[PDB]
């Protein structure tokens, strides 16, 4: 429970829904957050502005 | 007023059908553009190959027993030869002698050092070398350590050397080689382990210069025996960046230009490094090099694992620019009953030799012409604002005096 | 290895693994004969867990790798997708030794302390 279980899902890689932007989301195997693009496919919500976030949130 | 209600009826569906264009464009789509283009000229990949036996029988020494023994199986956790031997009398004779260590003392020992010192040797294995007429020798292959050993590169186009080309269809105008694989220098078998295999040959891929190789996942195989034809078709794939597309153009971290496999050489040394505190000795970077026991304790099962089962660890962008390699494989036997006395006088070798070690390969492209398939931004600005304008002029009539008339009005 | 134990510690918690590493007796994977709380009783079953493993499976627990998910529950941290007895078993002993980490508390001055103690 230390991070959201959101953290565990996997962003949509590869998938168009508009434009692509840098995006970081939470890789479970590193244990860690990693820069992906994100095209606006409101998936889950496993995706962040900035690095930090995403590792504030979910890193744990 | 009933028409003033009608020209703003006209004007409120209009600022529909607008704001649809222009949401369209904020997602700024794509569509992709096939296209055939002929050429006068193409530049010659580069060849990588691997003998598929890591490591020379005849330069495998005491000390690199001592240290790798258990590795290659050649050796148990007792440091013994086997009594599971599945060898013959002459190599297990030969063995037990280089297996008594009673008062050896080991000396250093390190995996690259013995990877290049006891890997095949392109001196002894490239029997013959043609390009486009022109003959080449083992100075035109450059050295690339994989997970194979040690291996070797045609036209890698490094170190300054200008990248080769073809001028033609058909397999005068590309590259033909004559190998001898060695298979009395095979290490023999006597257990299974990630270094060593059942098969004789080489492994072969045909990649563009931009990238690594990464041969144990993605290369051919070519047999001993045979001659064999590999008639290419180039094929250029082209990707859009954001916001259009989400393809990489490069990287600012180990190689320089980006490629998939850049990109997959660049994780499995992290996740070693990471797993493992040690790198393998075909990989880049600073850390230090697996020691033989890393290898088989920590380096190879999870370099197995991140490859084979991992499912995150490594998830590649898509890069900007791939060159992809249709390729179709055909053989010959070789040597014929007719030409293995002559083979076998020239290289002074047995018939049953040549007929077991010897092999042709033959990479040139079928046709100059490659194939190009691209993504187009689907709708720029230029787009955006000619449909606007051709929309009022549906709705209202409006037009780009219209407009111009309502600055003189107002 | 440690790389993995520590990743697993990282998949549950956000103590730093310095803390973890000198503190009391055990931690992390060293030996002595009496631990000093909870937290150090962890390290114990699990250098514990690490001798058997050598000895009986004859696993190297600190040169070896194995693998294991992070899940959103550390309760579901899972070793299933292991390969082998010992990568099944050593991956297990530090499963074990994570979750301990979880229900003991951490004394800041039982970390890096005289070596009199043990
Ligand atoms: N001799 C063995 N034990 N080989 C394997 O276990 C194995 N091989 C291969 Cl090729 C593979 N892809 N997975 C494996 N687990
Ligand atoms: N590629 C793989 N997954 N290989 C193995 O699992 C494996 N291979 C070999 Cl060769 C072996 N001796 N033991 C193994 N467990
Ligand atoms: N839907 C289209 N194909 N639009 C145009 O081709 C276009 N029109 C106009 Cl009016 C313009 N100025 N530029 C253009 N590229
Ligand atoms: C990327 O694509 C462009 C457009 O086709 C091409 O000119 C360029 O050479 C490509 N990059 C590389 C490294 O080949
Ligand atoms: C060739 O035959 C064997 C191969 O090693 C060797 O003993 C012999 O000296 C060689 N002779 C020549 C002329 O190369
Ligand atoms: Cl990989
Ligand atoms: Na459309
Ligand atoms: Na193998
Ligand atoms: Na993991």
């Amino acid at each position: 429970q230390i991070r959201p279980a959101f953290c565990y899902e996997d962003p949509p890689f590869f998938q168009k829904c508009g434009a692509f932007v840098d995006s970081y989301y939470f890789n479970r195997s590193r244990i860690t957050c990693v820069h992906f693009f994100y095209g606006q496919c409101d998936v889950n919500q496993n995706h962040f502005t900035t690095m930090s976030e995403c590792n504030r949130v979910c890193h744990g | 007023v009933v028409w003033a209600l009608c020209f703003m009826g006209s004007l409120a569906l209009l600022a529909l059908v607008c704001t649809n264009r222009i949401q369209y464009y904020f997602l700024y789509p794509h569509v992709t553009k096939l296209d055939e283009v002929a050429a006068t000229r193409l530049t010659f990949p580069a060849v990588t190959f691997c003998n598929l036996n890591e490591f020379r029988f005849s330069r495998v020494t005491k000390n690199d027993l001592y240290h790798a023994g258990e590795l290659l199986a050649l050796l148990n956790n007792r440091y013994e030869i086997p009594d599971t031997q599945t060898a013959d009398e002459k190599q297990l004779e030969i063995l037990q002698d280089k297996a008594n260590f009673r008062n050896f003392k080991p000396k250093p020992f390190n995996m690259l050092e013995f990877y290049d010192r006891a890997g095949h040797d392109i001196r002894e294995m490239l029997l013959s070398c043609f390009f486009r007429g022109e003959q080449c020798s083992p100075e035109d292959f450059k050295v690339v350590f994989t997970r194979y050993g040690k291996c070797y590169t045609f036209n890698a186009g490094q170190d300054g050397k200008p990248r080769l080309i073809t001028m033609k269809g058909g397999t005068g105008n590309g590259l033909e080689i004559m190998l001898d694989i060695q298979q009395d220098e095979y290490l023999p078998v006597w257990g299974e382990t990630d270094e060593t295999s059942f098969e004789a040959g080489i492994k072969v891929q045909i990649h563009s210069q931009d990238e690594p190789p990464l041969i144990d996942q993605l290369g051919f195989g070519v047999a001993p025996g045979f001659q064999t034809f590999v008639s290419c078709q180039e094929q250029r794939l082209i990707y859009l960046p954001p916001p259009w597309g989400d393809c990489k153009a490069t990287t600012g971290e180990f190689y320089d230009t980006y490629s998939i496999t850049a990109c997959r050489i660049d994780c499995e040394t992290r996740y070693l490094v990471e797993n493992c505190n040690c790198r393998m000795v075909h990989m880049p970077g600073d850390a230090p090099y697996c020691t033989p026991e890393q290898y088989k304790e920590c380096a190879d099962p999870a370099l197995d694992f991140l490859v084979e089962k991992d499912n995150e660890y490594c998830v590649c962008e898509m890069p900007c620019n791939v060159t992809r390699y249709g390729k179709e494989l055909s053989m010959v036997k070789i040597p014929s009953k007719a030409s293995a006395k002559y083979l076998a006088k020239k290289y002074n070798k047995s018939e049953q030799y040549i007929g077991e070690n010897i092999l042709v390969l033959d990479i040139f492209f079928e046709a100059l012409n490659y194939e190009t398939i691209e993504q187009k931004k689907a709708y720029e600005v230029a787009g955006l604002l000619g449909d606007i304008g051709g929309q009022m002029g549906l709705f209202i009539g409006a037009s780009i005096l219209t407009v111009l008339e309502l600055f003189d009005y107002a | 290895n440690l790389n993995q134990f520590r990743l697993m510690i990282k998949c549950t918690n956000d103590r730093v693994w310095a803390d973890f590493v000198d503190y009391g007796c055990y931690c992390v994977a060293r030996d002595s004969n009496t631990p000093v709380d909870d937290l150090d009783r962890c390290c114990q079953a699990q250098k514990q867990c690490y001798d058997e493993a050598v000895k009986v499976h004859g696993c190297k627990p600190l040169v070896m790798f194995y693998s294991f998910e992070c899940r959103y529950l550390a309760s579901d941290l899972d070793c299933s997708g292991n390969n082998t007895k010992c990568r099944n078993f050593v991956c297990n002993c530090d499963r074990t030794a994570t979750l301990c980490i979880l229900t003991a508390t951490y004394n800041r001055n039982n970390h890096k302390i005289d070596p009199s103690r043990c």
